[PDB]
């Protein structure tokens, strides 16, 4: 859902 | 005396963090030898739609990477896809590369997170893989690529590279690029499986509490392993499958697993009424291995 | 998202730990420049009665020391008392000595513990100084001399060397000037810690972090003024709040002002009613506004 | 009772 890239 | 969730010392891993930038994206990489490993979402040219990573790699240009160790920049020689990771070959060997292995961790196992931002380590803390293959971490934007590791007898065992967040629910891949739990490295509508307390770790914690002098919660009744397991899967706890690890504890404390299991059922009914060693009654973040080290140095 | 007690990375401190042995005693020292600091009870010859350390120093034989960094042994040049510490001059400078300062921390302040055994770091975890000048640690025999530290802009600020466990399991150290926290004695005597009050400013930081992470069930419209809260606090094991300025930016990103949180604290101080806040079932004062700010936003 | 560590 939320990528922390 | 005492029990704290702690991390193994991070020095040997700190020298392996790099900053990996591509386009408008920046995250962290792990530099071992002449390779940098990092999540492949760094080459994604999107923020909502669903990503074809093979296409993104086909249009990639090596000179668009900026990879740095502090203020030292690394030249990129090649890129290969490794599951949910990129394997980026660079023109410099990391002289501070430790002896290392890769290992995929299983639910209930503890390891260490080195939380990184902008290619530099920021914090370190111990975590425990949950039954739904998430960790209870603290990560904000830019933490992807943060490594998880254990240290065994001089060798660093790398088990995790941070990828994404589902509500304090964090997901990463192992170093072969296999995403824990099968979650996609895509910003999609996916929901984590049901979180259950890891019972074998609760048992370690309650033995630790006994050894530190906490007994108010100890039941005098007793329940067999296989009956408890029937109850556990309708009450948010995992099944107990190994008990041989508790033989040392049962001998030092005089309390067998079956009394601890009955105590767990009773704690689940006045849940929150009183703490154990200052912790929630049913904490599952400590393994038997962790408890033995903190209790006895072994 | 998420909140965890974490430690700052320990690499720069790991290079400073040494093993200090004398007779039947073994503990840890901190090697900065050409000096090793360690608790002075390493030269004690008893474990029950009260020790005349000045006498123990007068009959010390410098060659009965063994000080090692890994398998590198350090020769002892001289030894002087520094409060509850020995300041041991050695014949070698530690080339990996970081930029460093000393500072004595105050109740409510957080720092990092590097738990050490046999002169090697074993674990690292965050702690918070309690109102009775003890910490909630995990230490067993051999841990004395383990350092506590913070890192700011690459400078290591040393604030603690581990000394002793109180009869209940609370942990006590000295600062690096050799002054014992809380005035406890570095003697194996009967001394009992004072009562520990919850540090209210830290509890508020925890509750703001809960709101930022979407935990709001415990919040209501009910409200209490600082003064009415401070009267309840002194009868309920919590500290008084005096300045609420540090919570301005928290109230601005959440829309919830302190007075509402203060009223929530009163309800929660008893129990959470079977529910949890970020995994906790009791209020915690281990998190400072500064830790929460960094974890929530990176600043 | 204090315990030196």
């Amino acid at each position: 859902r939320s990528i922390m890239q | 005396a005492g029990l704290r969730k702690m991390a193994q010392p991070s020095g040997v891993v700190e020298k392996c963090i790099v900053r990996v930038c591509y386009g408008n994206m920046a995250l962290n990489g792990l530099w071992l030898g002449d390779t940098v490993m990092c999540p492949r979402h760094v080459i994604a040219s999107s923020t909502t739609s669903t990503i074809d990573y093979d296409y993104a790699l086909s249009v990639l240009r090596l000179h668009n990477f900026s990879i740095s160790s502090g203020n030292v920049f690394l030249g990129v020689v090649g890129v290969t896809m490794r599951g949910a990771l990129l394997q980026i070959k660079v023109n410099q060997n990391n002289v501070h590369t430790p002896k290392y292995t890769y290992r995929t961790v299983r639910p209930g196992e503890s390891f260490n997170i080195l939380a990184c931002y902008d290619g530099a380590a920021a914090g370190v803390y111990g975590v425990n893989m949950r039954s739904n293959y998430t960790i209870r971490g603290s990560f904000i934007n830019g933490a992807a690529g943060s490594p998880g590791y254990n240290i065994n007898n001089g060798t660093v065992e790398f088990c995790y590279l941070h990828q994404l967040e589902l509500s304090g629910c964090h997901v990463g891949s192992d170093l072969d690029g296999v995403m824990y739990g099968g979650y996609e490295d895509q910003p999609t509508l996916q929901v984590e499986g049901a979180s259950s307390l890891f019972t074998e770790n609760v048992l370690a914690f309650l033995y630790a509490a006994l050894i530190n002098g906490s007994t108010w919660w100890l039941s005098s009744s007793r329940i067999a392993v296989d009956r408890f397991n029937e109850w556990a899967v309708h009450n948010g706890m995992t099944t107990v499958v190994n008990t041989d690890c508790f033989s040392i504890f049962a001998a030092k404390t005089g309390v067998d697993v079956q009394r601890l299991l009955a105590s767990i059922q009773s704690l689940h009914k006045n849940f929150g009424g009183k703490q154990i060693l200052g912790y929630t009654s049913l904490t599952d973040e400590f393994t038997t291995g962790e408890v033995i080290r903190q209790m006895y140095g072994v």
